[PDB]
DNA sequence: GAGAGTATGGCCATACTCTT
DNA sequence: GAGAGTATGGCCATACTCT
């Protein structure tokens, strides 16, 4: 009736640490989602809150997710949902929000009561085919509901949107990427498994941040892709504008990813006040919806704006590094992965998802065909079928008699009994036959995909291409020589 | 007579039972320096509640309670809070554990607190080594332990 | 000018707010006894299928549903309202069943919505009974996406049963809770004789019955309130003088007044002994537990009179408190001061109308089904021709026309024939259809009788009210002295 | 707060609920005190009232100075609902009782139901001193019965 | 003297890891 | 540094009417 202190520490610590690793802070390699995000997305899908339908109150979404899947504080769920809605945070946003969802100035979103939201068109591609036995479903925390273990993820979300989680023992930091480039790299890899990271880089030039900006050099990126770890220099887009009377100004149009605009300004202001930087006369933020980011710094008449701008990179978050640390959950264990490993795992998820969907469609097609064969028999001998039923006292009797007489199965006999009298008309008779003929052709197509692995691989390629064409966009971040 | 009892509770007996609610995660004293520790309001509330004092000024005789019970949620975060609280006890009020005044409640309340387990410390050396490894500043030690038990 | 007059803005803005707080926030409806927020919580539970049989659901999900769907206001307003409906000391007949800390008499509120869970009570089902049988009118919600009930069927008299307490603009309302047995009895008495006096109704309804029990001093206050709709009722705590050996004494308080904060009362008495306002007390204790209920013990000084001291406490502290009755309810969607008889008359009419509407709905359904069955009966009698008629037809539109023209049947009947499953052709199924039709004909007659004769309809209301009284009615908790 | 002339300067009072140099924002959380019902000590202790006084920096009552005005335009921007209206009435009561001259100077505006982007605000103008004094007392005053009467006559 | 009950949402700290 | 992002919720004020 006593507990050892060393025994409690070891047991309790491990319980928490493992939980934070495998079910809180780290994303899955296949769908790029931490548990809270997956649940928010699935909850939107289950409540039917798609792009076509209207925005739903945030308190309803959060409350649904909490009650059904996520047994944690409402503020955790809401804040996660907010970030997925932010264009500066997510390269390809997964939530479409209405109202104040925050800004670049660090301003938080207004309380759940004053906001509303629904899923984005791209999120549908994460959920595509979920109901065709493509992924595994597990029970939720209470046992009352069932939830997806992973999402089908028809586009490579882990690299596309990136990840940033602090666990125990470890942490993760994956930058966002351009979708066009990624898919191209994926197609390149699928064609040739022996492709080098150098060769992959011809397709994927580097990270592409939603906030645009510039990456200084390829050197840091290459280490990152090859080893899974690396430091990448991010610098703001600034121009030195020349004015009347030799006066000058610096204009900032893009800032680094995850950098708070307001705090950066306050940092510069602190330098001018404390006389740690010399030359600046005035600092203004002319950021608007029309102009995007616009930060103007007016230089003194004597000052060399080139000198000041270079000082600012060295002294403020106008230049910041991103430290890549690519840990994702691979086979439900944390693993440091390089670029190729990430692409290999995602490709396999696609191959498996497509195979499983094809197997599901086949089971359905064959079931229906079997049923149709029975219905075809019934329509050819309708007069006898009708008399067989009428002569029977109960439905159990008719079932047995229909099976024994017309060499039908139990499922086929059931279907005949369930037939509506309207099926006996000309069009309906022809419809049944035409469905059967088409179904036979379709079963062959499905059978081909399952027999030859190259056909299945081509199908994955074809579907990825469609996604690239529909959702892929231009590179925003410039990589400088 | 202290011969009364206090309950530390994470989430939501008048004569003899005392209740002290702890909102949020407690500070990790193994990672923090003394000035920070003593300035933490939740830590200060606990010191005051017992009144024994910390470190060298500890007086076992001047204890307000002979039963101190850590009653935390039956989830993973409950465990984490439990580890954090034990760290504070081990580092700042070690003799309390030696005096067997600290308890851990088993199953978030009337029917529960009832089962209480006594916290007992057998090895001074092992515990010191364990605490530094699990709660310490060095990340790499923690990672290795996870690896080997994962 | 692009200018607004200050007096014109004041008058318009003020009126907008005042009217809204009156007809859609603070005042209850006379028929169901509910303010809009409460109605929405109850209906939201019903629509989400959260009933007494099923498990408790998280409060954040209930609140979020009500907020998104019906109540465009802060989450804290909805939650706090839901909490009160779950409190046994607040509601005489509670409408919500809660799990976790839902507060107590000491003023301490319920734990945050994240830590609490809830579902409807068995009695709440009787408020919602027959809602889907066109008994009440449904209106659009704030955004137009949903529909909600304008009022609930309310098969028990909820306004008087649970009471009301709302502060509006221009007015306020304060209705005390009542015993359900007594109410229904009064309702039955009134239905029997429309010209019944308030004196006569009081033979059934003795007075208010508070969930916190206690004692009402005299019937004089109650009479004024019931006759005029306004008056003051004296409520005093149940306290007994307990004797110990050698003349040692103590006062024990087992019940306190309605809506009186127990903690605050204790602190006030403590303030009186500290300030030397009252002399003769050695110790004040609260021993209240879930087992014992309310227990407040005051030990009296030796050779001090307990009777005298106890009487001072009534005069000085909330140990005795008055309830000021102010019976304003929404009648025809406008505020009105009503007496006891008017409240009972309006509720009775709601029941009469609800039952009429339910009966009319059932009849329309019964007749529809019968009409369908008559067609199916025709088809089964002439199946061979029916089958040939369909098979000869190229499209479903053709078969429909041909079935109508040939067997002298209606479009609805022809549709039903086409939708018929082949399994309906068996012996059992043929007999089943006939047996349904025979029973249906008998039922239509029963429904028609109720709608023709007004006494039959009135009896049905009586009968249903009696059933509710027997199932839910309980003992009177509050004692009326003298 | 605002990014020199008060003429160009405009301040917005908001009931909590993007795209603005002179423009200033002061958010008012909760219901504002009814100054018609309250005595001076209570009034001056109200945090929301104190924030507003300081914002304008003209002083109140006797010490009120039109010249001291920090902003030439004061806009009451409240929610488009019933409570918005109530807050609107409460704010106007404060202006009428403590800074009457501002309304006379036409510095106060009411924004009607994207509106902030200049790419409507209505002027509050005071036509009759006597009528307003009568109206304020009736609507915001301590006597309940007068308020009831107004509702009854104008209802629905 | 108060306080009965629906309405109108910020502000606070900590764990955990990584870094020109 | 400090802050990137999921986790663990109590404390504050006012309107409005009525004895
Ligand atoms: N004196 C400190 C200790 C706890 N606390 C606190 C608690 C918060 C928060 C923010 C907080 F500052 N906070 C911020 C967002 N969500 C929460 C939240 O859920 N909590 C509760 C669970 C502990 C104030
Ligand atoms: N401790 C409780 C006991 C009654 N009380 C009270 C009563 C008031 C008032 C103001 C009050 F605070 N109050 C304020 C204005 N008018 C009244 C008023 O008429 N009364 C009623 C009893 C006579 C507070
Ligand atoms: N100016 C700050 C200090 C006073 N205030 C406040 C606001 C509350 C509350 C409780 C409050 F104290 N409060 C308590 C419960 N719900 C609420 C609530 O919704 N609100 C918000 C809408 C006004 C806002
Ligand atoms: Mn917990
Ligand atoms: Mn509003």
């Amino acid at each position: 009736n006593e507990r050892n202190i060393t025994s409690e520490m070891r047991e309790s610590f491990l319980d928490y640490a493992m939980s934070v690793i495998v079910a809180r802070a780290l994303p899955d390699v296949r769908d790029g989602l931490k548990p809270v995000h997956r649940r928010i997305l699935y909850g939107l899908n289950e409540q039917g809150m798609t792009p076509d339908k209207s925005y739903k109150k945030s308190a309803r979404i959060v409350g649904d997710v909490m009650g059904k899947y996520h047994p944690h504080g409402d503020s955790s769920i809401y804040e996660a949902m907010v970030r997925m809605a932010q264009d500066f945070s997510y390269r390809y946003p997964l939530v479409d929000g209405q109202g104040n969802f925050g800004s670049m100035d660090g301003d938080g979103a207004a309380a759940m009561r004053y906001t509303e939201a629904r899923m984005t068109k791209i999120t549908l591609e994460l959920l595509r085919d979920i109901n065709k036995d493509t992924i595994d479903f597990i029970d939720n925390y209470d046992g009352n509901e069932r939830e997806p273990s992973v999402l089908p993820a028809r586009f490579p979300n882990l690299l596309a949107n990136g990840a940033s989680g602090i666990a125990v023992g470890m942490a993760t930091n994956i930058p966002p990427h351009n979708l066009t480039e990624l898919i191209n790299g994926v197609l390149s890899l699928s064609k040739n498994p022996d492709i080098s990271i150098a060769e992959l880089m011809e397709d994927i030039e580097g990270p592409d941040f939603p906030t645009a900006g510039l990456i200084l050099g390829k050197s840091g990126i290459r280490r990152a892709y090859e080893t899974g770890r690396g430091s990448i220099q991010m610098r703001s887009r600034a121009v030195i504008e020349e004015r009347g009377g030799g006066r000058q100004r610096i204009v900032v149009t893009e800032i680094p990813f995850q950098v708070n605009k307001a705090r950066m300004i306050e940092k510069i202001a602190e330098l001018v006040r404390d006389k740690k930087i010399d030359g600046i006369t005035d600092l203004r933020d002319e950021t608007s919806l029309r102009t995007g980011v616009r930060v103007v710094i007016d230089v003194r008449k004597d000052a060399n704006a080139s000198v000041i701008l270079n000082n600012l990179y060295k002294q403020t978050p106008l230049q910041t590094s991103f430290g890549v640390n690519m840990i994702a959950l691979v086979n439900g264990r944390p693993k440091l992965i390089n670029l190729k490993e990430a692409l290999v795992h995602y490709l396999e998820h696609q191959k498996t998802v497509v195979r499983r969907r094809t197997q599901y469609n086949l089971r359905k097609a064959k079931d229906r065909a079997h049923i149709l064969e029975g219905l075809r028999i019934a329509l050819d001998h309708i007069d006898e079928i009708i008399s067989t039923i009428r002569e029977s006292d109960t439905d159990k009797v008719a079932m047995e008699s229909l099976q024994q007489r017309f060499k039908l199965s139990e499922k086929q006999a059931q279907a005949i009994l369930d037939m509506r009298l309207r099926r006996l008309t000309g069009l309906e008779r022809d419809k049944i036959e035409a469905e059967y003929n088409e179904l036979l052709n379709y079963i062959s197509e499905l059978e081909t995909i399952l027999a030859d692995e190259e056909v299945l691989l081509q199908l994955v390629r074809d579907e990825l291409t469609e996604i690239r064409d529909r959702f892929g966009d231009d590179r925003r971040t410039e990589i400088q020589l | 007579s202290p011969e009364c009892e206090i309950f530390l509770v994470e989430g939501d007996d008048s004569r003899t039972q005392a209740i002290l609610p702890l909102r949020g995660k407690i500070l990790n004293v193994e990672k923090a320096r003394l000035d920070r520790i003593l300035n933490n309001n939740e830590i200060r509330q606990m010191i005051t509640a017992f009144g024994t004092g910390i470190g060298g000024d500890f007086d076992l005789a001047k204890a307000r309670y002979h039963k101190i019970v850590i009653m935390t949620d039956a989830d993973v975060d409950g465990a984490h809070i439990r580890t954090l609280l034990l760290t504070f006890f081990y580092r700042f009020m070690r003799p309390l554990i030696e005096a067997g005044y600290v308890y851990i409640a088993q199953p978030l309340l009337w029917e529960t607190t009832r089962a209480l387990l006594q916290v007992k410390l057998e090895d001074a050396i092992e515990a010191d080594q364990t605490f530094e490894m699990l709660m310490g500043d060095v990340v790499e030690n923690r990672r290795q332990f996870i690896e080997d038990n994962a």
